[PDB]
């Protein structure tokens, strides 16, 4: 866990009164899978 | 009796020492004021009444030394 | 009594001639140079303007 | 202009010059000194941006 | 004649030579002795433009310069071993301080009317202690009267007296048994170190005079 | 070399001078009282 | 001067007094200030250019007085008014969440945001 | 002591206040404006 | 009486000790000023009035001490 | 006699007061160094502030010294 | 006779107490010097003569105490 | 006799008090050295001479107090 | 017997001086712990320095003590 991870969570919290816009909502929702590779080898594409 | 009259005047001088503590106290409050104002640029409206209160209370203790001094000196 | 004070005063002027007089020489020189350089620079500058 | 160039060349006491020669060539020197003393502003403005400040403070 | 009278003459003659025998007939480039009095001129010009900083700062720029130079020369003359002070005749320096202080008080009265006593309301503070702060501002206003002179006076007088007492001790140190004549240079060096220090505290004091009676002059010319 | 450039000093330094005369007078009397002893 | 900059905004990328909540408590920067780098904690921010004041609710970041008097403030997303009741309800749920489940720290940060929100 | 308490005060103070007024006029009218002239002269050549 | 007159001269000395406290105090306020002004160079104009108020008050405790000294000295 | 003894003793007592001033001067100078080292550039504004503060610190000590002198001389 | 000579010795001892504050003072200036220089790596050339000035001034307060001690001790 | 001899012993004792300030002073200098060295690391080669200078000067004040004790003895 | 009384008294007064060294010593070791905790690694350089200072601060207290014994014994 990182300092900027703390800030990330805060930014997500900040997109919570109700006066919000789609671009804001999009900036806090994203889909990705970090596929931890290995030496060829590769642990699964575990969701980010 | 010469001893007793001298004792009154002496006791006053001893009491005068007590003032020094209040003197250091006054400075501590104002030093804090200066440091704080540098932090905020703007806290001073809140803090200044607190500072005056703090000053008065510290000063009052100094005055307690002084009144004992004058009781001995004059009285 | 005061002749002891005169021995120290002689010592004081000895330290001055060691330390202060070369520093003050260098300081004085430095300023003189700077004034002179400004003066001659302005003189050069106006000679350029004549040619222009 | 030839004459002006020659005049700067043939008169240039750039080694040393007395302020009296400047008073003689310009009463502006003594006038400005007097006006500053009369004004009570003894600063020479712009003296610090082309000559030293020589401060200690 | 009178030693004091003779030394007041010596101060005048030293000061006259410093703006005559220091450069020939004005040479623009500058002559090495006069470089010093250029720097002094500028650091007090830019200092009292920094202090009172009015448009009459330069009207008190000569005054602050001759208060510098008086103290500056009279704390070199008194540093000569066989010499009789002027400044360590306290009565002139303290009297001079009282003259300047009264000439500030009168100046303050002239400049700030009968609302001169508003100077002794230091700042907007609670009203039940506004009168207290007039009493213990005025008390401090004439504690300012004697501090300025007596600071300088005490430092110079005490410095010379310290050197002379140690000299008298070192006279008898060097007139007793030979084990005391071993390390005979060390008390001489100690007295020399104090003599070096006594120049420092005198030259700083001339600056302290001239900043402090610039701070008082700041009070006197402009309200606060 | 030396040249007089007049500096207004009367209008500047009058309160200083008034104070000087007063202190001079008071110290004249103080000196006379101190030279008794 | 001042730069109040973000990835998707450049709010105040002149400015005279800025009031910031920082790891050093709360900090005000006014004209020339010492050249610092301080991480801004999750924040309620006021920026004043003249007497006019604009209020931002800020995700924390970093603050840096530059020695050229450029107050670089960088943060992820800000207006205070946009941020701020329904959020208080959601945050209450998030407070519950810390009980059950890195997620503990995340929910803890959410509680911190709830405190900051309560400040608004 | 003579260097502590004399009683020669008015004698002293007469010569003292005389030295001060002498230096005040002397600096102010003569020696200070001759420095101010050096500055202005340097600057006048600098300007030209 | 020798004893009473003596007592004044001793007692004066005793009183003088008190003044030290205010002295340390004055320095403390000024120290804060220097550090404060360093920390925000533009705070100087706001803080400097506050500083002079604080200076006067801190000094004042020393003054009261010195008054009592003079009462013994010239009483 | 008793009065003369009292002058010399009394004088000694007064001297303790000077110690506070000695500490005080240093506190101003320490702050000067701290301020200068912190900003770098504050030096020209702060240096006159510091000298003034120094002078005022010295003044309380001076008063202690003057009471000492007053008792010694009379 | 004995009393006056005694009185001189006693007063001198008391005066020695005055010196301690100046001693601590010298150290405080040097402490600031070390701490400042460690902060900048580079302030040192400017700050060092300033530091010497502060040292001298602090020392001088102690010198005054000492000379008073000498006046009482030696006479 | 008795009073003067007594006074010498007493006066010497009082003089010891002055030294305490120097003792503390020396400690402050070394503390600063340690703080500086821990703060910078690399400053140390310049800073150590400065520390020695500060030490010496602090010691000198105490020394004056000490020699006055010895004179009274 | 006044002289004998004074001898014992003189020792007592000298004992007071030691209090200052007690504080001083602690300040040196306080600095050691603070410095070492911030760096970790500084400790090996700093520990010789610390011991030097420790000895020096102590030595002043030893002087105060030495005069106590010297007075006591005569």
């Amino acid at each position: 866990i990182s300092y900027a991870a703390y800030l990330n969570v805060a930014a997500q919290a900040i997109r919570s009164t109700e006066l919000q816009t789609a671009s804001v909502l999009n900036r806090s929702q994203t889909d990705a899978f970090y596929t931890q590779y290995k030496n060829a080898s590769e642990p699964t594409p575990i969701t980010k | 009796m010469q001893l007793v009259l001298a004792a009154k005047y002496i006791g006053a001088g001893i009491s005068t020492i007590g003032l020094l503590g209040a003197g250091i106290g006054i400075a501590i409050v104002f030093a804090a004021l200066i440091n704080g104002v540098s932090r905020n640029p703007s806290i001073k409206d809140t803090v200044f009444p607190m500072a005056i209160l703090g000053f008065a209370l510290s000063e009052a203790t100094g005055l307690f030394c002084l009144m004992v001094s004058f009781l001995l000196l004059f009285g | 009594d005061e002749s002891i004070l005169l021995l120290t005063f002689l010592g004081f002027t000895g330290l001055v001639a060691k330390y202060l007089a070369p520093a003050y020489k260098d300081f004085a020189d430095a300023r003189m140079k700077k004034v002179s350089d400004v003066l001659n620079a302005s003189r050069n500058k106006h000679v350029e303007a004549v040619k222009d | 202009l030839q004459s002006t160039l020659d005049n700067i060349q043939s008169a240039r006491p750039f080694d040393e010059l007395t302020v009296d020669d400047l008073t003689k060539i310009k009463p502006e020197i003594d006038a400005k000194v007097e006006e500053m003393v009369k004004k009570g502003k003894w600063d020479v403005p712009g003296y610090k941006d082309r000559f030293g400040n020589l401060n200690v403070m | 004649l009178t030693t004091f009278s003779l030394y007041t003459i010596i101060v005048l003659l030293v000061i006259t030579s410093l703006y005559t025998l220091t450069n020939n007939n004005n040479k623009i480039i500058g002559s090495r002795w006069l470089i010093s009095q250029e720097a002094i001129y500028d650091t007090i010009m830019n200092m009292t433009k920094g202090q009172i900083g009015g448009k009459n700062w330069g009207l008190y720029f000569p005054m602050i310069f001759t208060l510098f130079m008086f103290i500056f020369i009279a704390n070199l003359i008194s540093m000569i071993p066989y010499s009789f002070a002027l400044s360590a005749h306290l009565v002139f320096i303290i009297s001079l301080s009282i003259v300047i202080w009264l000439g500030n008080t009168i100046l303050g009265l002239y400049k700030h009317g009968w609302v001169f006593f508003s100077l002794f309301v230091p700042a907007g503070t609670p009203l039940p202690l506004v009168p207290l702060l007039v009493i213990i501002e005025t008390l401090s206003y004439f504690a300012r009267a004697i501090s300025l002179g007596l600071r300088l006076g005490s430092n110079i007088l005490a410095g010379h007296l310290l050197m002379v007492i140690l000299a008298g001790l070192t006279f008898n140190f060097m007139l007793i048994n030979l084990f005391t004549l071993v390390f005979g240079f060390v008390p001489l060096a100690m007295i020399l170190a104090i003599m070096m220090l006594e120049f420092a505290i005198g030259i700083i004091q001339g600056y302290v005079w001239a900043i402090l009676t610039a701070s008082y002059l700041k009070d006197a010319v402009y309200l606060h | 070399m030396l040249k007089r450039f007049p500096t207004p000093i009367l209008k500047v330094y009058w309160p200083f001078f008034v104070a000087g005369a007063a202190v001079y007078y008071g110290m004249s009397k103080a000196a006379d009282l101190s030279s008794n002893t | 001067k001042l730069q109040f900059a973000l990835p998707h905004e450049t709010l105040y990328s002149e400015v005279t007094q800025v009031n910031l909540p920082a790891k050093s408590g709360r900090i005000g920067v006014l004209a020339n200030h010492v050249p610092t780098v301080e991480q801004l904690l999750p924040g309620v921010v006021e920026v004043m250019e003249g007497s006019n004041s604009k209020k931002f609710f800020i995700s924390g970041g970093f603050a840096t007085v530059q020695p050229d008097s450029q107050l670089c403030v960088t943060a992820i997303e800000a207006p205070l008014e946009s941020f701020s009741e329904n959020i208080k309800n959601l945050l209450a749920e998030a407070k519950k969440n810390v009980s059950s489940s890195r997620e503990a720290a995340e929910a803890a940060i959410q509680v911190e945001v709830l405190e900051n929100l309560q400040s608004v | 002591m003579p260097q502590l308490v004399p009683f020669y005060f008015m004698n002293q103070l007469t010569y003292g206040f005389l030295l001060m007024i002498t230096l005040l006029i002397l600096f102010s009218q003569f020696f200070l404006p001759m420095i101010l002239r050096l500055y202005v002269s340097r600057l006048f050549i600098s300007k030209l």
